[PDB]
């Protein structure tokens, strides 16, 4: 998956 | 395949959101975690510090690598607003979009090995099993086949195959096993050793090769022979022709911008102008640095350019300027700045129009550019001379040193 900060 | 050097880089978190980066990947699919999107706040804050495709393998010290994906993210949730990380830029080096061999789908190096050791083994040398293998190998996958032959006869597969084969074909084979540094510095090497000097082979690699050839070319030279390429061009060479080739062999050419510097690209074509056709005499200097630290991409422009100021074009006006091996080698320069295909053409045309063959051109020729730009060579042999590279080698060589030749080809036409 991606995950985003 | 390949991973890059390591860097330390500091961020920082912004209030509306985090650290204004998105990560993708994780040891759940063998792959790294990688930085995928960077936000326009931290845009320009990470210029040229980290990229989209750098692996975070530390944050803070704390491995992970071997870590998983929300494994990863509760680490960057849980820091302060401040986060140190070590990353490398994974990259695809390997690979081209125009060459000729293709990759081995069902790849085995440890069977490739055997085969090819019972090759070697049979009375009297199955040298058609050892082409059909290492012909349609990529050079990384021929690297592993010598790893595995090594592990299983304790011989190095090199060193095995020159007590094997002989002639024109041993000296294919054992080219296509040495990795493209390898055998541009070992090339570079048989221009110079002796008391004089191959000056066709030298301009021939120096003029056509990139800045990221040329970076590890001068690496592995200096590894194989223990002498920077730099001394032993300079050995070699003398006046004007010495100042291109060493300017040259540096791989320090601009960077093609991201801009068309229109104002630079009538200006360098007016400078050429003025230093050559219009004045008496020639001021070599002015060309040397004009052609050799500009862009690819810009030099095009700029010959183009050129023919609005001059009647005749750069290489025309290179034959009436400058003689010798100077002359030679920036007619070669501008050849590969121009149409590096059609440069390899003209010169794999040349081995073969004569009698005989030129067999040292005409092997490192399909040795070299067997993965980067065949099809781009052949495509436009055709164009230019009527018949195919492959029916030109067909006429000029003969037996498994034939087959060999046609398989780094490709195909007719
Ligand atoms: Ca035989
Ligand atoms: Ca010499
Ligand atoms: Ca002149
Ligand atoms: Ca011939």
């Amino acid at each position: 998956p991606e995950t985003s900060v | 395949s390949h991973m890059g050097g390591e860097r330390t880089v500091t961020i920082r978190r912004q209030t509306v959101g985090g650290f204004g980066l998105s990560i993708k990947g994780g040891a759940e699919h063998n792959i790294p975690v990688v930085v995928s999107k960077i936000s326009k706040e931290q845009r320009a804050e990470l210029s040229g510090l980290l990229f989209i495709g750098d692996a975070i393998l530390q944050i803070n010290g704390i491995n992970v690598r071997k870590c998983r994906h929300e494994e990863v993210v509760q680490v960057l949730r849980n820091a302060g607003e401040e986060v140190t990380l070590t990353v490398s830029f994974l990259k695809r080096a390997p690979g081209s979009a125009y060459g000729s061999v293709k990759a081995y789908t069902n790849f085995d190096a440890e069977r490739d090995a055997l085969n090819i050791e019972t090759a070697i083994k049979t009375k009297g040398v199955d040298e058609v099993t050892i082409v059909n293998i290492l012909t349609n190998r990529s050079n990384e996958q021929r690297q592993d086949i010598a790893f595995a032959y090594q592990r299983r006869t304790k011989k190095e597969l090199a060193s095995a195959l020159k007590s094997a084969l002989s002639g024109h074909l041993e000296t294919v084979i054992l080219g296509l096993l040495k990795t493209p540094a390898q055998y541009d510095a070992s090339e570079l090497k048989a221009s110079m050793k002796g008391l004089g000097t191959d000056e066709d082979s030298l301009i021939e690699i120096i003029c056509s090769r990139t800045n990221q050839e040329l970076q590890e070319i001068n690496r592995v030279y200096k590894e194989m022979y223990k002498t920077d390429l730099e001394k032993d061009i300079i050995s070699d060479t003398s006046g004007d022709f010495r100042k291109l080739m060493v300017a040259l062999a540096k791989g320090r050419r601009a960077e093609d911008g991201s801009v068309i510097d229109y104002e630079l690209i009538d200006q360098d074509a007016r400078d050429l102008y003025d230093a050559g056709v219009k004045r008496k005499g020639t001021d070599v200097p002015k060309w040397i640095s004009i052609m050799t630290e500009r862009s690819v991409p810009h030099l095009q422009k700029v010959f183009d350019r050129y023919k609005s100021y001059s009647p005749y074009d750069m290489l025309e006006s290179i034959r009436k300027e400058v003689k010798g091996d100077l002359e030679n080698a920036f007619l070669n320069l501008v050849q590969c700045i121009q149409n590096k295909p059609l440069y390899f053409a003209d010169r794999l045309y040349d081995s073969m129009k004569g009698k005989g063959t030129r067999d040292k051109v005409l092997i490192r020729i399909m040795v070299s550019r067997s993965e980067v730009d065949m099809l781009k060579i052949r495509s436009e042999f055709k164009r230019k001379y009527g018949k195919s590279l492959y029916y030109y080698i067909q006429q000029d060589t003969k037996g498994d040193y034939q087959k060999a030749l046609l398989y780094l080809c490709g195909g007719d036409d």
